[PDB]
């Protein structure tokens, strides 16, 4: 189209402090203890000298593994300690309000040459997200208020749920799901299978640990039943009924 | 199983010498096994209608698949420049998992190209440039063993760059006559592999999944769409994780299969049949009258066979009840072993035509199930009500017959 | 014990069909592992006869490399990789269920496995992930030391013989020297190399003396407290070269190749100069490439004298398991001698035999359903016994082999070579009412300890049966020991001709 | 997947002359969208004779692609590509673009000018002409390539390209039909005015068609394997006026292990019985199928008249099977079908062997099925796998069971109807098929009704099979009797019961059980079962042992009444 667009392409990653694992996670919930880093890789540069960005890029994401699994001691080596936070308990409301920071300011500097201020935001995730309650009305009530059009773009197919979803929880700890009206998402590409089973994709649960442990439930008697007869045609009758 | 891979070899359209193998692991391995390239040379490197698509064929006993790129800028000598990745297979194998990795590989390396010309310039020759405006050797020895060894590869080519393959295998499509009244079993433990990345959904199936519940009754108690709980028990089937089942009642009509012998030629069968079919105490219901110290194999086995096509289970319990009894034998872990096993199937039951007043929504949904001629299960599922009243309000709409298939 | 084992020092050729990639040596000297997609098969060495105990896990990606466990109290330990995971099996336990532990460390393929020779109980894993772990036996559930390269997929992991925290890992062309107490920072980082290194090895004498192989034909020879740059030796061959491991005896070394070469393996002397190789004696055969090798010993128990004996074990792609014996040329020729004074005693290990399968309310006794019958007839014993090859007819399995194959109608209901017991079944024509029907019979053959070199033929043991009649059985006898006999004094072997009159095909005199 | 489905395209006619390669004739015109998701005299009197054999959907206006694009590629492209040099040519030429397999036998001329090994522009192109290829266009999932392509390869291609290739070699012919193929293709686009006037692409492809198909004789031949092979039927194609190529590909409609339809679906009313013709087929390449009965799938006269396309001329196989099929029932054993053959010709004699040659034609190419000679003896069950639901065979509008329900009353109107029919049949216990039976004056009608029922697999057989049991009596009485060569109680409830699973291979304190179970009866039960006990082993249904060994029922019922305590009845089919 021979555009002239000014690319700023910036990372933006979430630690998991604590050694708990992933699937003792209660779903709505935030991470507790977690650390936010941000790495700018290109400023604002213009696309002719793309090329040189995307090669900025790919060492960019090569590097960035050794950059924060690795930690400096004071002993005088490193440690590989640390896991990064995943996409449902990640800060996307940080993001959000990490790029609603260049356009706060009305009479900022003006780019006398170059006019919206357009954000992406490249997820790997399916349009999923636990958030916090404040945290969520703080960055609508942020959006309604400034030139921005936030595009979602997930690289994982699109779910069965209706997306953008956000999960979280009230003041009494009750789940609640909405989906908010600042955000666009688009998906980037029989039968194709649209839900995530990690484990079951990959074998990572070997064969012998995989049994079932909760079989078929035994037979009850109702404290009411007095011959064989009445309890096979109280189990037909009650054959159907959904408590 | 996966194919081990039998030579890759990488060929480039040279703008004098014409297309040729630039290199090549095994080395000598076409040459020595007779493989010429000569004769497939106008697929490796085709004209561009054949280019940026998946090229697979097959010379003599050995399958090859390629994918061959082509890239126009008047940079490059002739305006163009024409390479492959070519990996050859034998014939005798499936090379599904291999392609989408194969395709990948080719264009990443075609984005590559048109970005900074990785491979261009690894010649090292001028001639393949206008001149007028890394080893690949080691990268496949490297790809070449690591798929034959390890099924992955992490290696790296540049400073950002690193061909990075893994090979899932290939499953089938789950089936699509999946319906409302087939319970779902669960051959694997669904509590453990539950993780943060599972659908909302599926998530809240996994508890009401034992063997006896119902699709409608799931839907209802973890309100959740019948039709998403459709979905999601066919993302189960398509990992083999989950098998369908029928509905428990006391009214149908159990009968043996064709593999009931694998009650006996089964050495490790019967054994977790006498344990599983057996109250865990003494319990009551194998007190109660018929009107008013674990079991034999070979009660099991005589059991089994006393089933037959149109003997209901009422009357089959209420002829085989003192053996229920004494030996402490629960009826349904008994029937859904046997259907866990293949060893007895259900005869089902249609209702072919020849009272509270129900509303017309559940008349209309009747009107509907009878001309589909729809089993007594489904009817019942979605009328909410059980066999009786179904066929009450059948003879009260015309007369019909049962037929037991 | 391991002195009267037959395949010592004799050249025997397995044939275990299945593509299997990796394979491990029992310490004792008893046992194989052979890891497949399949799982595992263990034979025994001393008799090759008996078919492989199979271990059932199936996975699609292939295995990577398998391990016995060094530690003298816990003989029943494999280390076997399944992807992105470790499974320490359990011989003890059933052949389906046993797999004890699983380490569930890493993210992707796991690459080698290593074990301390000092600790026996830790472990080293590297992975394609990048990621170099270790563990503990004894607290299987997370690894207590990460370590990575950040850039290239791992190739191989070992530890140093004589500090017990050192190891070494090979990511791509490059190694890495890591040590726990520091951990996450090398001592030291070797970089000579031009094409990815293939294979890492430590000098089990030496501190710090590391050998690697390359895909460029290199081999080099770093002392890392001297200089991390550079090499003290480099060797340099007309082949890639996959694993190149340091003698256990004397000073030396064996390389094998991954193509080319005869895909023999050269063992080569030891006793800044680049140079060619110049090997010693290269084990000729192996039509396709050598997958690994493993070394056998074999050493008195409470001795005070090296007078241990070295065999190889070839495993490669053609579906082969070859032994070769080292002679005394070889023991001469690399420095070796044997010590008239040892500073430490060497282990001694549990000679046992992990191939044959374990025995493992209130149920009531009774027997359900006949053995006979439910059986499976062993149609996979003569394919394994036409696949060994001791040293026209050889031996007893061959002879075994040879008659299954011949006669597809005869059911063989036990094979023993090793107990020399053979039970097989077949339908004769010997009915003394109506001589055109069969007879279903259960011939039992026991063989003596010399069955074709001395005069004493088979003792024919024919069970019981209503349609049998003492005449017959008497003929039947009488006529099978007069075979037997007679055909012993040629001291050729006497199985065919008897199993073919016993059909009543022909007559041989 | 059991269920068929032939993913099949379309065909191209590749030549290559010595002016270069080309294409004579594809058939289907459409475009990639449809598939993967004296003027008009002699053409009138084909297409009302039905001749021309052609389908409409291919040439209307939202499903047509010209003549030149074949799947977004040019004739001249494809014509390349697919003829191979001379080391690939006389093999397989499976190739694979994307998602789109080319698979054919190209047929090459050899280094002189032999195609086989033992107007003047027609020989001049029979001269010139150096390759012929049937290529097939296929589109199967990835999951079934292998399957798909090698069926379609081992019963299509080869078969119709060997056919090809040695009437080019005899007599020329592919020569000869590209010829005036191209012949008319000129004196369509640049004559015959009727064409001009015609209004729309796809009726001018539609005229194109029909004149080819008119005046040619191998693109009717192909057009009618693309059309059958698709519709999943047998292609019956004439070729050179004198020979006729028979090309199916199988069905798998018959079943034993009852398969999951839940899960993976089954063709309805598959033929879920015990006793499979595919076994047959299969020893063709013990038990002797002159001892079964062959039930025709379709009335005698329409498989008479499917038969009079498999001979282009009378020969003698199409008159003894044309006399098979007219003198057939499914009552009685194909044995007692020997005169048929013995009047009509002039053990192990040539008439039993050219009686198998014929079941073996009639029940492969999906015409007769064999059976059990059915009586009213037996025990007649509802299959499982019944076609009651589904809107057709394959469905996956009225059901199944309603439309044969009226092809029952229809064929059968002087008796219940199959609903009815079928729950006199399935509600109450399994007893013999007589018992619904009301009058001997019924008895033939009712065999024939039976017999549809297992022509539609509405009803299957239930198989005996029995099995041999041995307490703890006989165990103690042979213990004695090894004697002669707690304890506290007597529970009556518990016997030490041990099944006996093979007879025949038993030990010999087994034999001994088995052989002090009948110690006691008389010289006929005792006979009746040394002669059938090997056949107790759960596996061999009885009803064949009484036809093979020659043994009356009532002494099976005899030998299995005496033996009360210790023969387990397994039924099933």
């Amino acid at each position: 189209v021979d555009t002239h667009h000014t690319i700023t392409i910036a990372f933006a990653i979430s630690m998991d402090l604590s050694d708990t694992s992933f699937k003792d996670l209660t779903p709505g919930e935030s991470l507790k203890n977690s650390q936010d880093y941000f790495r700018i890789v290109v400023d604002q540069v213009s696309i002719i000298h793309w090329v040189d960005i995307m090669e900025t890029l790919r060492e960019e994401f090569m590097e960035i593994r050794k950059d924060l699994l690795n930690k400096q001691t004071d002993k005088g080596y490193s440690v590989a300690n640390g896991r990064f936070s995943p996409v449902i308990k990640s800060n996307f409301l940080e993001l959000v309000n990490f790029a609603t920071t260049i356009l706060t300011d009305p009479f900022k500097q003006l780019d006398l040459r170059h006019t919206t201020t357009h954000v992406m935001i490249i997820s790997p995730g399916s349009g999923l997200f636990d958030v916090d309650y404040s945290l969520l009305r703080l960055t609508g009530k942020k959006l309604l208020s400034l030139e921005m059009t936030m595009d979602l773009i997930c690289l994982s197919k699109a779910p069965l749920h209706i997306v953008p979803l956000f999960r979280y929880r009230d003041f009494e700890n009750k789940l609640h799901h909405c989906v908010p009206l600042w955000l666009s998402v688009f998906f980037w590409n029989e039968w194709t299978p649209r839900c995530k089973i990690y484990d079951l994709q990959m074998m990572g649960i070997t064969e012998n640990e995989l049994i079932r442990e909760v079989d078929v439930e035994y037979l009850q008697l109702n404290k009411k039943v007095k011959s064989l007869s009445e309890f096979m045609n109280d189990y037909d009758k009650n054959a159907f009924e959904v408590k | 199983g996966f194919v081990p891979i039998h030579t890759i070899f990488y060929s480039v359209f040279h703008p004098t010498e014409g297309s040729k193998i630039k290199y090549e692991f095994p080395p000598n391995n076409l040459k020595n096994h007779g493989i010429n390239f000569n004769t497939f040379k106008n697929y490796i490197i085709p004209k561009p209608i054949l280019c940026h698509k998946l090229i697979t064929f097959k010379y003599g006993t050995y399958r090859i698949v390629c994918y061959p790129v082509t890239i126009n800028s008047p940079i490059y000598a002739r305006n163009f420049f024409s390479f492959n990745f070519v990996f050859v297979f034998p014939y005798d194998c499936e090379t599904s998992p291999y392609e989408p990795a194969i395709t990948r590989l080719g264009k990443m390396f075609k984005v590559l190209e048109e970005q900074n010309q990785l491979l261009s310039k690894s010649e090292r020759d001028p001639v393949f440039f206008d001149l007028k405006v890394f080893s690949i050797q080691d990268l496949l020895m490297r790809i070449f063993q690591d798929l034959n060894n390890y099924s992955e590869c992490l290696i790296p080519i540049d400073e950002g760059n690193a061909v990075d393959i893994k090979i899932f295998p290939l499953l089938r499509p789950p089936t699509t006559c999946v319906s409302l009244e087939d319970v779902p079993l669960s051959s694997v433990n669904l509590k453990k592999i539950i993780d943060v990345n599972w659908d909302p959904t599926m998530m809240s199936i996994v508890p009401y999944i034992d063997g006896l519940n119902s699709i409608a009754k799931i839907s209802k108690l973890s309100n959740s769409d019948p039709g998403l709980v459709i979905e999601c028990i066919r993302h189960l089937i398509y990992y083999k994780c989950v098998t369908l089942s029928d509905i428990f009642q006391f009214s149908n009509i159990y009968a043996p299969s064709s593999l009931i012998r694998n009650f006996l030629t089964d050495p490790l069968m019967a054994s977790d049949c006498q344990s599983y079919v057996t109250f865990p105490e003494v319990s009551k219901i194998s007190n109660l009258p018929l009107n008013k110290f674990l079991p034999t194999r070979s009660c099991l086995f005589d059991l089994y066979r006393s089933l037959s096509q149109g003997q209901t289970l009422k009357t089959w319990y209420e002829s085989k009840y003192m053996i229920l009894k004494e030996n402490n034998i629960d009826i349904r872990r008994f029937i859904t072993f046997g259907l866990e096993k293949r060893i007895i199937y259900r005869c089902y039951s249609f209702p072919v035509m020849i009272m509270p007043k129900l509303s017309d929504e559940e008349e209309g949904i009747l009107e509907e199930s009878i001309r589909n001629a729809e089993t007594f299960d489904k009817i019942c599922v979605l009328l909410s009500k059980p066999k009786l009243e179904v066929e009450s309000y059948l003879n009260e709409l015309g007369e019909f017959k049962v037929i037991n298939s | 014990g391991p002195y009267n084992s037959p395949t010592f020092g004799k050249s025997l050729s397995l044939k275990v069909d299945g593509g299997f990639n990796a394979v491990s040596i029992n310490p004792s000297g008893r046992d194989i592992v052979l890891a497949s997609r399949q799982g595992l098969y263990i034979i025994d060495l001393d008799d090759p006869f008996t078919p492989p105990r199979w271990l059932h896990h199936i996975t699609p990606w292939q295995v990577a490399d398998v391990q016995w466990s060094p530690h003298p109290a816990k003989p029943y330990w494999i280390v076997s990789t399944s992807n992105q995971k470790a499974i320490i099996w359990n011989l003890a336990k059933s052949s389906s269920n046993a797999i004890e532990f699983v380490l569930h460390g890493h993210s992707r393929a796991i690459t080698d496995i290593n074990f301390n020779p000092q600790h026996p109980d830790v472990l080293a894993t590297c992975s394609v992930d990048t990621y170099v772990h270790a563990w503990d036996m004894r607290s299987p559930h997370r690894p207590f030391y990460s370590t990575s390269s950040w850039r290239s997929a791992a190739s191989q992991v070992k530890w140093n013989y004589k500090d017990p925290n050192v190891l070494a890992s090979s990511h791509g062309n490059d190694i890495f020297v890591w040590d726990l107490r520091k951990g996450s920072t090398p001592l030291c980082s070797l970089k000579g190399h031009v094409s990815s290194v293939n294979s890492i090895d430590f000098n089990r004498f030496k501190y710090s003396e590391i050998m690697s192989s390359s895909n460029d034909g290199t081999v080099k020879f770093w002392d890392y407290s001297k200089s991390t740059t550079e090499s003290k030796r480099t060797v340099t061959t007309n082949f890639p070269i996959w694993r190149g491991r340091y003698l256990p005896f004397g000073e030396g070394y064996c390389i094998m190749p991954m193509v080319g070469g005869n895909n023999a393996v050269y063992l080569i002397n030891l006793c800044n100069k680049k140079t060619k190789l110049q090997p010693i004696y290269a084990f000729k055969g192996h039509s396709d490439r050598v997958i690994d090798f493993l070394w056998r010993s074999r050493h008195t128990c409470d001795g005070d004298y090296d007078d241990r004996e070295f065999q190889l074990v070839t495993w490669s792609k053609d579906c082969d398991l070859k032994l070769w014996p080292i002679s005394d040329s070889i023991y001469g020729k690399v420095n070796f001698d044997r010590g008239k004074r040892l500073e430490e005693k060497l282990p001694d290990y549990d000679y046992c035999s992990y191939n044959k399968e374990p025995e493992n309310f209130r149920r009531l006794r009774e027997n359900f359903v006949t053995t006979s019958g439910l059986k499976k007839n062993k149609t996979n014993h003569i394919t394994w016994l036409s696949g060994i090859r001791m040293n026209k007819i050889q031996n007893l399995g061959e002879e075994v082999s040879a008659i299954g194959h011949k006669f597809p109608k005869v059911v063989f209901e036990k094979i023993s070579v090793s107990t020399r017991e053979l039970c097989l079944t077949l339908n004769g024509p010997w009915s003394e009412e109506n001589p055109d029907d069969y007879i279903f019979l259960r011939i039992s053959i026991n063989f003596p300890l010399n069955y074709p070199n001395k005069g004493d033929p088979p003792k024919f043991t024919i069970e019981e049966n209503s349609n049998l009649t003492m005449s017959k059985r008497q003929e039947i006898l009488s006529n099978l020991a007069t075979i037997g006999q007679k055909y012993t004094d040629s001291n050729l072997y006497c199985l065919e001709p008897c199993i073919r009159f016993v059909l009543g095909e022909k007559v041989s005199l | 997947e059991c269920l068929p489905n032939s993913c099949l395209l379309g065909v191209h006619l590749v030549i290559s002359t010595h002016s270069g390669p080309q294409i004579v004739y594809h058939y289907p015109p459409s475009n990639t969208a449809f598939l993967t998701n004296e003027e008009d005299m002699e053409v009138s009197a084909m297409l009302q004779d039905g001749k021309i054999s052609m389908n409409e959907i291919f040439f209307e206006e939202e499903n047509f692609q010209d003549i030149n694009k074949i799947l977004e590629f040019d004739n001249d492209f494809v014509a390349e590509f697919c003829s191979p040099e001379r080391e690939m040519c006389n093999t397989r030429f499976e190739f694979t673009v994307d998602n789109f397999c080319f698979l054919g036998l190209p047929i090459h001329v050899d280094s002189q000018g032999r195609w086989r090994k033992s107007e003047r522009e027609k020989e001049d192109l029979g001269k010139n002409m150096n390759m012929f290829h049937v290529c097939f266009v296929m589109n199967p999932h990835l999951i079934e390539y292998n399957k798909r392509i090698d069926d379609m390869y081992q019963f299509v291609v080869t078969r119709l390209s060997l056919l090809l290739r040695y009437v080019q070699s005899k007599t020329s012919y592919i020569s000869s039909e590209c010829h005036i193929i191209l012949k008319e293709k000129e004196r369509v686009l640049k004559h015959s005015k009727t064409y001009q006037s015609i209004r729309g692409a796809g009726n001018k492809g539609k005229y194109l068609y029909q004149r080819i198909l008119a005046k040619s004789s191998l693109a009717r031949a192909l057009t009618e394997c693309v059309d059958k092979i698709q519709r999943n039927e047998i292609a019956c194609l004439e070729i050179n006026d004198d020979k006729v190529i028979s090309l199916q590909i199988p069905i798998q409609n018959e079943f034993e292990k009852m398969p999951n339809f839940k899960l993976q679906p089954v063709l309805r009313g598959s033929y879920l019985t015990s006793i499979l013709n595919m076994k047959f087929l299969e020893k063709s390449s013990n038990d002797d199928l002159l001892n079964y009965a062959l039930l025709l799938l379709d009335e005698p006269n329409n498989i008479i008249s499917s038969l009079e396309t498999f001979s282009y001329q009378d020969d003698i196989g199409t008159i003894i099977l044309k006399h098979l099929v007219r003198n057939i029932q499914p009552n009685i054993p194909l044995r007692s079908y020997r005169y048929l053959i013995t009047d009509l010709l002039d053990t192990n004699s040539l008439e039993s062997s050219i009686l198998r040659s014929c079941a073996l034609h009639l029940m492969y190419w999906r015409h007769a099925r064999i059976v059990i000679p059915l009586s009213s003896k037996y025990t007649y069950i509802v299959s499982p796998l019944a076609p009651i639901q589904g809107y057709t065979i394959d469905d996956y509008r009225v059901p199944l069971i309603y439309q044969n329900s009226m092809l029952f009353r229809s064929k059968f109107p002087s008796l219940p109807s199959l609903p009815i029919f079928l729950s006199l049949l399935s509600t109450d216990k399994p007893q013999a098929y007589s018992n619904i039976i009301p009058s001997r004056e019924h008895k033939p009608v009712y065999l024939n009704a039976l017999a549809w029922l297992i022509q539609y697999g509405y009803v299957t057989q239930l198989l005996t099979f029995i099995n041999i049991r041995v307490d703890k009596h006989i165990k103690m009485a042979v213990d004695e009797d090894l004697e002669k060569e707690f304890e506290y109680d007597d529970p009556e409830m518990q016997h030490d019961y041990t099944i006996i699973l093979e007879p025949e291979r038993a030990t010999a304190i087994e034999k001994r059980w088995l052989y002090r179970c009948i110690y006691g009866q008389p010289s006929d039960i005792q006979i009746l079962f040394n002669k059938l006990l090997k056949y107790f082993n759960g596996k061999v249904p009885m009803e064949l042992v009484i036809i093979k060994e020659e043994i009356s029922r009532h002494d099976l019922k005899k030998l299995l009444n005496a033996l009360d305590k210790y023969l387990i009845e397994i039924h099933h089919w």
